[PDB]
RNA sequence: AAGGGAUAACCGCUGAAAGCAUCUAAGCGGGAAGCCCGCCCCAAGAUGAGGCCUCCCACGGCGUCAAGCCGGUAAGGACCC
RNA sequence: UGGCACCUCGAUGUCGGCUCGUCGCAUCCUGGGGCUGAAGAAGGUCCCAAGGGUUGGGCUGUUCGCCCAUUAAAGCGGCA
RNA sequence: AAGUCUGGGCUAAGUGGUAAAGGAUGUGGCGCCGCGAAGACAGCC
């Protein structure tokens, strides 16, 4: 890619990038160092082991990658009737039916969104963390209800 | 849900082999199982 | 860790926003530090305290006046604090306010070789019908051939009292600064004229 | 003796099987592992008999 | 008359660490040593084997998933006072012992046997506060 | 009991083998009156007999020369009350 | 409940109750959880889980049972 | 007491270290059948 500096170490591989540099921590089963305009990766015998292990290192690389390129994404839209949310810091007070608001804390690399009072979207240069931190939300109350509260994915109802 | 013979009771069940263990995971939340 | 030495004197009950608290009076009188306890040469940190001052120069050995504060090593002797650095110059009474929550350390009443059912509360047997040589007695104490043998533990009579007992969490109802005089209430171990500490509690 | 024969000549690089096979096709009906107290008593020559069972072994 | 026997020699000391090694295939050759086998004096009554210092314990390797899988075991003389802690929790606290308790169990059982378990000194390290000899093998 | 850590069924992230999908095969999170520690009590015969503060020190006379020596001491400790 | 007759007939006390407990989980309450023919409340059913709890009387020698009045529950078994 | 001996394979459950009907895309080695420039096996017209 363009402004991606693609470094190596032993078992490691920084990515530097104009959004920020990430740690991939990578098996010694292969030998990748600064190569191209591009990156190569290659593997020993075909056998179970190995085979599994090509293609889910060409993916955290590519994701790293593609994160340190801008790579935010995820996005709630939040159902119901009293049920709303209203950004406070970079942090989130949502509320959504319990006798009490909800409040909540961002760590590292993350930002929360509220476009709508019923919309939010989750920014994240790392990508493990932002999936992660997208469903945390989701937690505070998950949907079903014979059918309408709760917060949901892009994803959508049923039964 | 826990049982010795294990199958698949549709055409969205899924054979899965996580935890060590044998489960089956379908579309409806009745056809879940799990061997034990 | 706040944490003064101290003795029983004597319980009564006042009157409190209006009704009766059962209260009992602490003497911890001034508490002279003599020597601190460093993680550098001891390990662990605490202090040593003194209590009746009270002693016609029969200090020999320990005369170790080897910190300034020697004033005469008390008759009660001296008790570390653990985690507990002050101004090191006397521990009054001071400390505990009114209203603050502390634990108590001290030592039960003796009662001597127990009988099981004072021990440890059994039924014992009927004081009529049947027998009459096991009255007081503890019935059962095992099996049969398996396992053919008594529990580790298992209760039965024997010495009970004079014993080191803390009950937590005593509320301080008042001080009198002036008499070194500390009053919570009620019900902390063994009789009067008794070693005590007095520490914090734990609580919530 | 046995055990200490094994300590003596595992000391010069092989092991007491290999030793005990090397003299016997070495034709040395001799050792009698009670007379290898050689071992500690002259090993100069304990030495000397560990060549000859080297020599049938290798 | 053949009595080979020995005379009092002055007793050996060594180093050594396998801080990199399998368990058991370490703890092996130390009691190996703690006897007096590798020498030809050896006498099974007496106590002639060298003294051991193993500097940098914990550290050892640990074949297949050993790690909530081996459990150590003690009972204390009373009801349900059995006790079972796993190896993760040894080397997170006490690891010495680990090497130790291995050890123990390669050594003879009587009093003889509790004699050379004091000869072999075990130090998570490195750095064994004691210097006055120690022919290090590796 | 607060509280701190690790878990059970179970609920997830990211992810190939198997271009899809999968809680898993490399990794990462939630999660019990239960487990570990925390509260109270005993505890260095823990022959692995620990540590810190302070004290008392002289060979006085004899063997296979430091008691394996008897008889007075020291700091101290008993006896009787 | 039985089958067999191996130690015990120069003796291994035998039903029920009381006293004192301890252990199993195939769990009666209380703690987690998945389905539900789960609107809610209240259930059904299976999974994880003994850490602690598991009432008082009428009848009968009773074990057990039936009945009165309560309970979060009034658990099933082993230890001659 | 005596080989951490030599050479080629399998197994990741501590199986080994003692259990059946019946279940399972666990692995490794053989198969002989579909049909693949009427180039869809997997994915969005």
């Amino acid at each position: 890619p363009k402004g991606v500096s693609v470094e190596v170490a032993p078992g490691r591989v920084k990515v530097k990038g104009p959004k920020g540099e990430l740690e991939v921590p990578v098996s010694p089963e292969m030998r990748v160092v600064v190569e191209e305009g591009v990156v190569r990766v290659e593997r020993p015998s075909d056998e179970r082991r190995h085979k599994s292990l090509h293609g889910l290192t060409r993916t955290l690389i590519a994701n790293a990658v593609k994160g340190v390129s801008e790579g935010y994404s995820k996005e709630l839209l939040i159902k119901g009737i009293g049920y709303r949310a209203r950004l406070v810091g970079r942090a989130l007070e949502l509320t959504v039916g319990f006798s009490h608001p909800v409040v909540v804390e961002p760590p590292e690399g993350i930002t929360f969104e509220v476009p709508e009072p019923t919309r939010v979207r989750v920014s994240g240069i790392d990508k493990q963390k932002v999936g992660q931190v997208a469903a945390n939300i989701r937690a505070i109350r998950k949907p079903s209800a014979y059918h309408e509260k709760g917060i949901y994915y892009a994803g959508e109802p049923v039964r | 849900k826990v049982r010795a013979s294990v199958k698949r009771i549709c055409d969205k069940c899924k054979v899965i082999r996580r935890h060590g263990r044998v489960y089956v995971i379908c579309e409806n939340p009745k056809h879940k199982q799990r061997q034990g | 860790m706040k944490g003064i030495l101290g003795v029983k004197v004597g319980m009564t009950r006042i009157f409190r926003d209006d009704r009766a608290v059962p209260v009992t009076v602490i003497l911890a009188g001034p508490c002279p530090v003599v020597q601190r306890r460093t993680p550098e040469k001891d390990g662990y940190t605490a202090v040593q305290l003194g209590f009746l001052p009270q002693n016609p120069k029969r200090v020999n050995r320990p005369l170790k006046g080897h910190f300034a504060k020697a004033g005469v090593e008390p008759v009660r002797i001296l008790r570390e604090i653990r985690d507990f650095n002050p101004e090191g110059d006397t521990v009054t009474v001071e400390i505990f306010k009114p209203g603050e929550r502390v634990d108590v350390t001290g030592t039960s009443k003796g009662r001597g070789f127990a009988g099981v059912m004072k021990r440890w509360n059994f039924a014992g047997g009927p004081d009529s019908h049947g027998a009459h040589k096991i009255h007081r007695h503890p019935g059962s104490i095992g099996n049969r051939k398996t396992p053919g043998r008594v529990y580790k533990g298992k209760k039965m009579a024997g010495h009970y009292g004079a014993e080191r007992v803390t009950v937590m969490n005593l509320e301080v109802v008042d001080v009198i600064p002036e008499e070194n005089l500390l009053l919570v209430k009620g019900a902390v171990p063994g009789p009067n004229g008794g070693l005590v500490i007095v520490r914090e509690t734990k609580k919530a | 003796w046995i055990v200490r024969i094994n300590a003596a000549c595992r000391q010069h690089g092989l092991n007491y099987s290999t030793f005990i096979h090397g003299l016997k096709k070495a034709g040395i009906e001799v050792d009698r592992k009670n007379l290898a107290d050689l071992a500690v008593r002259e090993p100069q020559v304990f030495a000397e008999l560990v060549e000859r069972a080297k020599a049938a072994q290798g | 008359m053949k009595t080979y026997v020995p005379k009092q020699v002055e007793p050996r000391w060594v180093l050594i660490d396998a801080e990199g090694k399998t368990l058991g295939r370490l703890a092996t050759k130390i009691a190996t040593l703690l006897r007096g086998k590798h020498r030809p004096d050896w006498t099974p009554n007496v106590a002639m084997g060298d003294f051991v210092v193993v500097v940098n314990a914990d550290k050892i390797r640990v074949t297949g998933k050993k790690l909530e899988q081996k459990i150590y075991t003690r009972y204390s003389g009373y009801p349900g006072g059995l006790k079972k802690i796993p190896l993760e929790k040894m080397l997170a606290t006490h690891p010495e012992r680990v090497l130790e308790h291995a050890v123990k169990g390669m050594l003879p059982k009587g009093p003889l046997g509790r004699r050379l378990f004091k000869r072999l000194k075990v130090y998570a390290g490195p750095d064994h506060p004691h210097q006055a000899q120690r022919p290090e093998k590796l």
